[PDB]
C-alpha cells in the first residue's frame, strides 16, 4: 500500500516539471518580442552540426 | 506528323466564364457579361481563334444590329423551336429494339417455362408506336439535329485543325468553331455568344430529357396493362414536360442564377419525402427552415444580377420584377407536387431534375472572392474543447490498437498519465463510454507517442502516377495565359526564365513530369519531409481552376506543384493506410456499413452537411490531431504541411483566359490583392485533408456523447455527416414518442451547434436538418426497410459515343449495357431496359457508324460483311432479322450485345466465356426461323482453331479466363502496349528507360517460370503475377494507355496522333469482323458432347475450346457449370424430387414495395480461412502485408512441388530483401485442401449478389439440403464445381423476373441440376519443377516498383 | 501543527483556479494584421477583450462577418421555425392549388 | 482522505499538463515555421535524428576514404 | 520523515513561479535550447543501440 502516500508525490513533481517545461515555451512566439522569436531558431540549425 | 484536335462529344468538362466573356469582348468591342481585367485584355491583344472569328461574323449578318442577349436567355428559343420531323426515324428505331426484345424475352421465357395464347401482344406491344404522345418527339427531333450537327463539325475539324462552321436551324442560326460559338434568332433578333461548352450542354439536356421522358412513357404504357411490368412509378409526362418549360422559362428571365435558385429543388423534394413520411414536426421544420433561405436568395437575386451587369452591354435590359419570378417558383412547386402524388417512388426518381436543366456557367473568381471572406477570418477556440478533441482523437487510437494488436501504442513519458490510466495501461483494455467524462479527455491530450509507423523510403510510382493537372511553378507561371495577354516585359522576363529550369518544370501534367525528369530520385521524399525544405518554399504556388459539378456556382479544384503534390500524396496514403481504419465510421462507408448493417430508447438522426466545411478550418483547430498522427507516423511536421506553407503563397485561379490585372511586376507575392487573387489564405483548401477533417469531425461527436449520455453513430456518405441518436428517455406514460424524440433531436441539434461553435464553424439553417430516421444513407431513400431506387440518374447520358477516350464501337456499347443494366439492378422493369438498351445500340451501330469521325465507311462496310457471312452461314431469307441475330450475340464472339445472360441474373461469375456460349445456345435453339445443323455447326465453328501458336502464359496471368489463337478481343491495354513501351524507352528518366527496355523481356521470361508445369492453375500464375514487382509496372502501363493521345506525351501539343487513330481504326476493324473470322471455316469432324434431354452440355464445349486455344495444357479451376443451361427451373409447392427449393413468405400477389422478416442474401465465398500472423502488422507497408499474402498463397496452392522454396526465397531475396526462411513465421499458415473453392483472389468474385435489391431478396427463404442425396450418390463427397451462392441468387431473380412478368408470383419454385452438365474439381497434384533464375534478372530490372527493403525488424 | 496538511488544501485550490483560467482561456487564430502585411500570430485572451480588439482591427465586410458569426449565433428554442412573411406566399401558393 | 486528497491535485494538475500541450501545438503553426521555432517548440520527433545520425556517419566513414 | 516534508517545499516553491509566468497571459530561449537537447542524445542512444543490437 505504498503507491497512495509517496509514489503519488513524486508523480506529480513529475508532472509539475513537466507542467513548467511546457509554460517555459508557452510565452516564445506570440506572447514574447519578435526580436527574440528568432532566437532559437539559430539553435535548430546548429543542433544539425553539433551532433557527432 | 499529323496532330489532330478531336472535340468531345458530351461535356466531359466544364463550363467557363472568362472565354464566353472574352468571346463576348472581341465582337463586341465591349465588355460581355463583366468589365474585369478579361474584357480589356480581350478587345486589346484579342488572340488568333477570336479574330477569325470576329472575321468570319463580319462577313455574316452584323452584331451591332441585334440586341446581345446572354446564351441562359435563349434555351426557350433553342427548346422550343422544331426542326424537320425526325418521329419517322423514332419509331423505325423503336420497332427494331421491340423486335429484338421479343427475341430476348423468348430466350427468356423458353427455359423459364413460361408460355402465352399465342396473342400479338405477348409482351411488346402495348407500346403502339403510331401513338407517340409527342413530347417526347419534341426533344428528339431536336436532338438529332443539333448531334447531326456537332457530328459535322467533328468530322470538319478532325480535317481542319480550326474552321468555323455555321449551320441554320429553324429560326437558329448557328455558328460553331473549336474555340468559339454564336447563335442568332431571326425570330427574336438576339444574338448570343457562348463555347463549346454551353452548346453541347444542351445536347446533353435534350439527350437525357428524351430518355427520361421515354422510360416513363413505357414504364406507364406497361404498368396501365399490367401492373408490375414497368417502373413502379406514375409520373405525367405531360405534366413534367410543362415543367420543364417553365423552370426554362425562369432561367431565361434570370440571367445566371436560376441555378442557384434550382439547387433548392433538392431540398423541397427532400421536405416532401419528410411529409409524407413523418409528421408535421419535422417536415414544417425543414419547410420554413429552406423556405425563408430560398426567397432570401430570390430577393437578392436583383442586387446581384445590377452588379454584376455594371459597365456592360445588359444594363439596358432589365431583371425580372419580383412577383413573376415568385409565380413562377409556385408553378414549377405545383409541378413538382402534382407529379409527387403522396408517392415516396415517384419522389424518388424525380431527383435527375437536378443536372436536367443544364450545368451553370461557374464563374471563375467570384466563388473565390466569395470564399475569401471565410478564409480569411479570425475565430475564436475555446481550449477545453480544442482539447477534449485531442483526447477522443487519443481515444479512438487506443481502441484501434487494443483491437487489432492487443498492446498500447509505445509512449515517449510515462508520467503525463494518472493512476487510472497507468492501470489501464498495465490491463491493455479501454473504458467504456459511459465513463470517460470531460476530465478523462482533458488528461489523455497530454501523451506524446514515439515512431510506431514508419514512412516507405522509396516512392511508390503506382501512387505518385495518376493523370492529374499539375500547377506550374511560382516564377514560370504566365505560361498557363496566351502569350498575347501578357506585356512585353512580362514576356521578356517569361522568355529568359523558361531556359535557367529544367524542362520538368513547364509540363502541367504529372506523367509528363516524371517522364521528362533527368534527375529523378526515388530516395528523396525521405529527405525532403525530414529536411523540412517546404516550409519556406519560394518556388510555391496554388492554381484554383474552378472545374466543378452540377447546380451551383463554385468548386475550386487546386493545383499545385510536383514537389508539393508529392506530399499531398503521401498523406493521404499513409492515413489511408494506417490511420484511417481504427475508425469504423470513414472506410467502411461503401459497401458494407450502410446496406447490410444499420439495417423508451428516444431514437433521431442528423443529417448535417460537410461540403462547404473545408474552408472553416484553422492550423490551431486541426494541427491538434494532426500532430498526434504525425507523432505516430514519425516525423516533425507531415499532416499539418496545408496550414504551413499555403498562407504564405498566392491564389492565381489560372484559367486559360482569364489573367491577372499585372502592372508590369513578375513576382506574383507583389502584386496588390486583385479579385482573382490574395495571398493570405488561412484556411484550408478543398480535398487535401479530408480524411483528417472527417477524423475531427467524427471525434468531436464523441465528445458531445461523454458531455451528454446518448449512444451517437456516424455514417459520412461522400460531402456529408450523418448522425443516428439513440438515449433512454426513463420518462414516459405521457407524450408517448413524437414529442420526446423530438425535443431530443433539437437538445442534440443544439449540443453539436454549440460545440462547432467552440471551434469555429457556422453551421447554417438551411444545411443541417432533422428526421427521426436517417433517409439519406448513400443516396437511396430507404423508408422503413424498402430501400426506393433512384433508378433513371445514370441512364440519362446513355447515348452514343458515351466514356470513350476514342471512338470505339466495342466500349461504347459496353458502356451502355453497364449503365442501362441498372434498371435491372436498382431498378425493375427489365423489359424497359432491353427496349431503351436495343434502341440506342441500334442508332450506334446502323445510324452512327457510317459517319466515323476517323474512319468514315470502314466501319459500316465491316459490319455489313459480317452481316453477310452470318447470313450465308446461317441461312436467313430476309436481313431485317440478321441484325437482330447478330445484335443478340456476346461482345466476345463479335455480335454487338453487351449484356450476358448472367447479368440479368446475377450480377458476377466466373467462365464469361461459357456464359456466352449458353446464351448463343438458348438463342439458337428458340430462334425457329433458321433450320436445324447449323445451330449445332455454330459451336463446330467455334472450335476449329489455327491453335499452333505461341503458348503465352502472361495473358492468362493478366486475365485467368482468356481465350487465345486470336480469339480474344484486343483491347486498348494490349495493343497500346508496344507502342507505350516504345515511347517510354526514350525518355530521359534512366529508370523509366531501363524498365522499358526490359519489359518485354520479362514479359516473355514470365511464361518460363511455369511454362513446364501440370497442371496450370491460371489463378495460380495470378498469385506469382501478383507476388513479383511487375504486376505495378504492367498496371502503370496501362494507366498511361488510356489517355487519349499516347505518343505525344513527350511534346506540347495535347493533340491525337495519326498513328494512335490508325491503331484504333483497326482495332475496331478487326474486332467486329470476328465472327466472320471465326465463320470462315467450318470443321464436321467433332464428335459434339451432345445430350439426351434436348440440349448442349456448355461446359464440354468450352472446356474443349479452351484446351484447345491453349495446346491441350489442362487448365483446372477456371470453369463453372453455367445456372442457365443445367439447373432448370419448375414451380411447385413443397413437393419434388428433392432439388434447391426457394418459398415466398407472404402471400400478396406481386413481392415489391417490402422488407421481410430475414436478413439479406449476399452470398460470401467464405475465402481463406485464416490462422493469421499474431505478430506485429504495423511496421510492414500495404505493399508488403500484400507481398507477404501473396507469398504464403504461393506456399499453399504448391506444395511438395520442386523448386518452389528457392523461388519463394529468390522473390523475398529480390523484392523484400530477405531470405524466405527469416520470414517464414511472418507469413499466414493456411490449412484446407480445396483452394480451388477456397482462394478468391483479385480476378475471382469473391461475393455472389443477385440482380435485384436487398428489400427484394428480404422475402424468399431457401432450402439446399435436399440436393446432397443426388450429389454424394453420383458424385462422391468431393467438392463440386457449381456454386450454390450463384445458383440461388439466380433462383431470386427468377423469382423477380417472374413476379414482373407475370403479377402471380409463385409459392415456391425448385431448381434442379442436371448433373452431365456439371463436374468435380478433385484438388490437383502439381508435377513440375519450376525456372527459377529467371526471378533474379527480373527483379534486378524491375527493383523501382519492388517495395522498401527491410534491413531489420525481425 | 498547521503547516503539514493545510498547504495541500491550499494548492488544491491554487491549481483550480488556474483551471478557472484554463477553460475559458479562449484563443483567436492565426490572420493578416489588417494592413494587408504579416500573419498576426494566434491571441491568447479573455473571449470578450479579443472580440473587441479584433472587431476594432477588422475593416470592411469583414467585421459584419465577426459580428454575425460570433456576437450573434442561431438562437433556436422549441423548433417550429418561423415562416419569414415573404416565404409564406411561396408556401400558401404550393400547398394551396394543387 | 489523506492519500485521497492528492490523487485529485495528480489528476487536477495532469488536465492542465494537458491543456497546455494542447496550447503549444496551437502556438507552434504557421508562425513560427514561417522562421524555424516550431521544430524546437514540439520537439524532435525521431526521425531528424536519424538523418543527422546517417549524414554524421557517412562524414565519419568518409575519414577512412582517404 | 525524510522526504514526504522535503518534496512538498519544492512543490510549493515551483507553484508560484508556474502562476508566476502564467500571470504573463529573456532568458528562456536559453532553457528550451537545453530542454531540447537533453532528450535529443538521450534518444540517439538507443536509436544507435537498435543499430548495435
Amino acid at each position: 500500500s505504498s503507491l497512495s502516500i509517496e509514489a503519488r508525490l513524486e508523480s506529480i513533481e513529475e508532472k509539475l516539471s513537466m507542467i513548467l517545461g511546457l509554460l517555459r515555451t508557452l510565452n516564445i512566439a506570440t506572447a514574447g518580442p519578435t526580436a527574440a522569436r528568432d532566437g532559437i531558431r539559430d539553435a535548430m540549425i546548429g543542433i544539425r552540426e553539433e551532433l557527432i | 506528323t499529323v496532330n489532330v484536335y478531336l472535340p468531345d462529344s458530351y461535356l466531359k468538362g466544364v463550363i467557363s466564364f472568362s472565354e464566353t466573356n472574352a468571346i463576348g469582348s472581341c465582337l463586341l468591342k465591349r465588355p460581355y457579361l463583366k468589365n474585369d481585367n478579361t474584357a480589356k485584355v480581350a478587345i486589346e491583344n484579342p488572340v488568333i481563334e477570336h479574330v477569325r472569328l470576329k472575321n468570319a461574323v463580319n462577313s455574316k449578318m452584323k452584331i451591332s444590329d441585334y440586341k446581345v442577349v446572354e446564351p441562359v436567355n435563349m434555351q426557350h428559343e433553342i427548346m422550343k423551336n422544331v426542326h424537320s420531323c425526325e418521329l419517322t426515324l423514332l419509331k423505325q428505331f423503336l420497332t427494331r429494339s421491340k423486335n429484338i426484345s421479343t427475341l430476348k424475352l423468348n430466350m427468356i421465357c423458353d427455359w423459364l417455362q413460361l408460355k402465352s395464347t399465342s396473342d400479338d401482344t405477348s409482351i411488346l406491344s402495348f407500346i403502339d408506336v403510331e401513338f407517340i404522345p409527342s413530347w417526347v418527339s419534341n426533344w428528339f427531333s431536336n436532338w438529332y439535329n443539333l448531334n447531326k450537327l456537332i457530328l459535322e463539325f467533328r468530322r470538319e475539324e478532325v480535317i481542319r485543325t480550326g474552321s468555323i462552321l455555321c449551320r441554320s436551324l429553324g429560326k437558329l442560326v448557328f455558328i460553331v468553331s473549336s474555340y468559339g460559338c454564336i447563335v442568332k434568332s431571326n425570330k427574336s433578333k438576339r444574338v448570343s455568344f457562348f463555347t463549346y461548352n454551353q452548346l453541347l450542354t444542351w445536347k446533353d439536356v435534350m439527350l437525357s430529357r428524351f430518355n427520361a421522358n421515354f422510360c416513363i412513357w413505357v414504364s406507364n404504357s406497361l404498368n396501365e396493362n399490367q401492373e408490375g411490368l414497368g417502373l413502379r412509378s406514375n409520373l405525367q409526362g405531360m405534366l413534367t414536360n410543362k415543367l420543364y418549360e417553365t423552370v426554362d422559362y425562369m432561367l431565361s428571365l434570370c440571367c445566371n442564377e436560376g441555378f442557384s435558385l434550382v439547387k433548392e429543388f433538392e431540398g423541397f423534394i427532400m421536405s416532401e419525402i419528410l411529409r409524407i413520411t413523418e409528421h408535421a414536426q419535422f417536415s414544417t421544420r425543414f419547410r420554413n427552415t429552406l423556405l425563408n433561405g430560398l426567397t432570401d436568395q430570390l430577393t437578392k437575386l436583383k442586387n446581384k444580377n445590377r452588379l454584376r451587369v455594371h459597365s456592360t452591354v445588359l444594363e439596358n435590359n432589365d431583371y425580372p420584377m419580383y412577383e413573376v419570378v415568385l409565380k413562377l417558383l409556385g408553378d414549377t412547386l405545383r409541378c413538382i407536387k402534382l407529379l409527387i402524388n403522396k408517392n415516396l417512388e415517384n419522389a424518388a426518381e424525380l431527383y435527375y431534375i437536378f443536372r436536367i436543366f443544364g450545368h451553370p456557367m461557374v464563374d471563375e473568381r467570384d466563388a473565390m472572392d466569395a470564399v475569401k471572406l471565410n478564409n480569411e477570418i479570425t475565430k475564436i477556440l475555446r481550449l477545453e474543447s480544442l482539447t477534449e478533441l485531442r483526447g477522443a482523437f487519443i481515444l479512438r487510437i487506443i481502441k484501434g490498437f487494443v483491437d487489432n494488436n492487443k498492446r498500447w501504442p509505445k509512449i515517449k513519458n510515462l508520467k503525463v498519465l494518472s493512476k487510472r490510466w497507468t492501470m489501464y495501461f498495465k490491463a491493455k483494455n479501454y473504458p467504456s463510454q459511459l465513463e470517460l467524462s470531460e476530465q478523462d479527455f482533458l488528461e489523455l491530450a497530454a501523451i506524446q507517442f514515439e515512431q510506431e509507423f514508419s514512412v516507405p523510403e522509396k516512392t511508390n510510382l503506382e501512387m505518385v502516377l495518376n493523370d492529374k493537372a499539375i500547377s506550374p511553378p511560382k516564377r514560370l507561371i504566365w505560361s498557363v495565359y496566351p502569350k498575347n495577354y501578357l506585356p512585353e516585359t512580362i514576356k521578356n522576363r517569361y522568355l529568359e526564365e523558361t531556359f535557367n529550369a529544367s524542362d520538368s518544370l513547364k509540363t502541367r501534367r504529372v506523367l509528363e513530369y516524371y517522364l521528362k525528369d533527368n534527375k529523378f530520385d526515388q530516395k528523396e521524399l525521405k529527405s525532403y519531409v525530414v529536411r523540412q525544405e517546404y516550409l519556406n518554399d519560394k518556388e510555391h504556388i496554388v492554381s484554383l481552376t474552378g472545374k466543378e459539378r452540377e447546380l451551383s456556382v463554385g468548386r475550386m479544384f487546386a493545383m499545385q506543384p510536383g514537389k508539393q503534390r508529392q506530399i499531398q500524396i503521401l498523406a493521404e496514403k499513409l492515413l489511408a493506410d494506417n490511420i484511417v481504419p481504427f475508425f469504423p465510421e470513414t472506410l467502411t462507408k461503401y459497401g458494407d456499413l450502410d446496406l447490410q448493417r444499420i439495417m423508451y430508447i428516444a431514437r433521431a438522426s442528423i443529417v448535417t452537411d460537410l461540403s462547404k466545411f473545408n474552408q472553416a478550418f484553422r492550423y490551431e483547430t486541426t494541427a491538434i490531431c494532426a500532430d498526434v498522427a504525425d507523432e505516430l507516423h514519425g516525423t516533425q511536421s507531415l499532416f499539418c504541411w496545408l496550414h504551413l506553407i499555403v498562407p504564405m503563397t498566392t491564389m492565381i485561379c489560372a484559367y486559360r483566359h482569364a489573367p491577372p490585372e499585372t502592372k508590369g511586376e513578375y513576382d506574383i507575392d507583389k502584386i496588390e490583392e486583385q479579385s482573382g487573387l490574395y495571398r493570405y489564405h488561412m484556411g484550408g483548401i478543398e480535398g487535401w485533408c479530408q480524411k483528417l477533417w472527417t477524423m475531427e469531425a467524427i471525434s468531436l461527436l464523441d465528445v458531445v456523447s461523454v458531455k451528454t449520455r446518448c449512444q451517437m453513430t456516424s455514417l459520412l456518405n461522400g460531402d456529408n455527416q450523418s448522425i443516428d441518436v439513440s438515449k433512454p428517455v426513463k420518462l414516459s406514460e405521457g407524450l408517448d414518442e413524437v414529442k420526446a424524440d423530438y425535443r431530443l433531436a433539437v437538445k442534440m441539434l443544439k449540443e453539436i451547434r454549440d460545440a462547432y461553435r467552440n471551434i469555429g464553424h457556422k453551421l447554417k439553417e438551411g444545411e443541417t436538418y432533422i428526421s427521426r430516421d436517417l433517409q439519406f444513407i448513400s443516396k437511396v431513400i430507404q423508408s422503413e426497410g424498402v430501400m426506393h431506387p433512384t433508378p433513371i440518374k445514370k441512364v440519362l447520358r446513355v447515348g452514343p459515343w458515351i466514356n470513350t477516350i476514342l471512338d470505339d464501337i466495342k466500349t461504347s456499347a459496353e458502356s451502355i449495357g453497364s449503365l442501362c443494366q441498372e434498371l435491372e439492378f436498382r431498378g425493375e422493369s427489365i423489359i424497359v431496359s432491353l427496349i431503351l438498351r436495343n434502341f440506342w445500340l441500334y442508332n450506334l451501330y446502323m445510324h452512327e457508324s457510317k459517319q466515323h469521325p476517323l474512319a468514315g465507311k470502314q466501319l459500316f462496310k465491316q459490319l455489313n460483311k459480317t452481316l453477310t457471312s452470318v447470313q450465308r452461314f446461317f441461312e436467313i431469307k430476309r436481313e431485317n432479322e440478321v441484325v437482330d441475330l447478330w445484335m443478340n450475340i456476346p461482345m466476345q464472339f463479335g455480335g454487338g450485345d453487351p449484356v450476358v445472360f448472367y447479368r440479368s441474373f446475377y450480377r458476377r461469375t466466373p467462365d464469361f466465356l461459357t456464359e456466352a456460349i449458353s446464351h448463343v445456345d438458348i438463342l439458337l435453339k428458340i430462334s425457329a426461323n433458321i433450320k436445324n445443323e447449323t445451330k449445332v455447326s455454330f459451336f463446330k465453328a467455334l472450335l476449329s482453331i489455327e491453335k499452333n501458336e505461341r503458348a503465352t502464359l502472361t495473358t492468362l496471368m493478366r486475365d485467368p479466363q482468356a481465350v487465345g489463337s486470336e480469339r480474344q478481343a484486343k483491347v486498348t491495354s494490349d495493343i497500346n502496349r508496344t507502342a507505350v513501351t516504345s515511347i517510354l524507352s526514350l525518355s530521359p528518366n534512366q529508370l523509366f528507360s531501363d524498365s522499358a527496355i526490359h519489359y518485354s523481356r520479362n514479359e516473355e521470361e514470365v511464361g518460363i517460370i511455369a511454362e513446364n508445369i501440370t497442371p496450370v492453375y491460371p489463378h495460380g500464375l495470378r498469385v506469382l503475377y501478383e507476388s513479383l514487382p511487375f504486376h505495378k509496372a504492367e498496371k502503370v502501363v496501362n494507366m498511361i494507355s488510356g489517355t487519349k493521345s499516347i505518343t505525344n506525351l513527350l511534346q506540347r501539343t495535347s493533340a491525337i496522333n495519326g498513328e494512335d487513330i490508325d491503331r484504333a481504326v483497326s482495332m475496331m476493324l478487326e474486332n467486329l469482323g470476328l465472327l466472320s473470322r471465326i465463320l470462315s471455316v467450318v470443321v464436321d469432324s467433332i464428335e459434339i458432347p451432345i445430350k439426351s434431354n434436348g440440349r448442349l452440355i456448355c461446359c464440354q464445349i468450352s472446356r474443349t475450346l479452351r484446351e484447345t486455344s491453349w495446346n491441350n495444357m489442362e487448365i483446372v479451376g477456371v470453369t463453372s457449370p453455367s445456372i442457365t443451361t443445367c439447373m432448370d427451373v419448375i414451380y411447385a409447392t413443397s413437393s419434388h424430387l428433392k432439388g434447391i427449393i426457394i418459398e415466398k413468405f407472404s402471400t400478396d400477389r406481386t413481392t415489391r414495395g417490402q422488407r421481410g422478416p430475414k436478413s439479406p442474401w449476399v452470398g460470401s465465398s467464405t475465402q481463406e480461412k485464416k490462422l493469421v500472423p499474431v505478430y506485429n502488422r504495423q511496421i510492414l507497408s500495404k505493399q508488403q502485408r500484400e507481398q507477404l499474402e501473396a507469398i504464403g498463397k504461393m506456399r499453399w496452392v504448391y506444395k511438395g512441388t520442386p523448386g518452389l522454396r528457392r523461388l519463394l526465397n529468390k522473390i523475398c531475396l529480390g523484392s523484400l530483401g530477405i531470405s524466405y526462411k527469416c520470414v517464414k513465421p511472418l507469413l499466414p499458415r493456411f490449412m484446407s485442401v480445396n483452394f480451388l473453392h477456397r482462394l478468391s483472389v483479385s480476378s475471382r468474385p469473391m461475393e455472389f449478389p443477385a440482380s435485384v435489391p436487398a428489400y427484394r431478396t428480404t422475402n424468399y427463404h431457401f432450402d439446399t439440403s435436399p440436393i446432397n442425396q443426388a450429389l454424394s450418390e453420383r458424385f462422391g463427397n468431393e467438392d463440386i464445381n457449381l456454386v450454390f451462392q450463384n445458383a440461388i441468387s439466380c433462383g431470386i431473380s427468377i423469382m423477380s423476373v417472374v413476379e414482373q412478368l407475370t403479377g402471380r408470383s409463385p409459392k415456391q419454385l425448385v431448381l434442379i441440376p442436371q448433373l452431365e452438365e456439371i463436374d468435380i474439381m478433385p484438388p490437383p497434384v502439381f508435377q513440375g519443377k519450376f525456372n527459377y533464375k529467371l526471378v533474379d534478372k527480373i527483379t534486378s530490372d524491375q527493383h523501382i516498383f519492388s517495395p522498401d527493403k527491410i534491413d531489420m525488424l525481425t
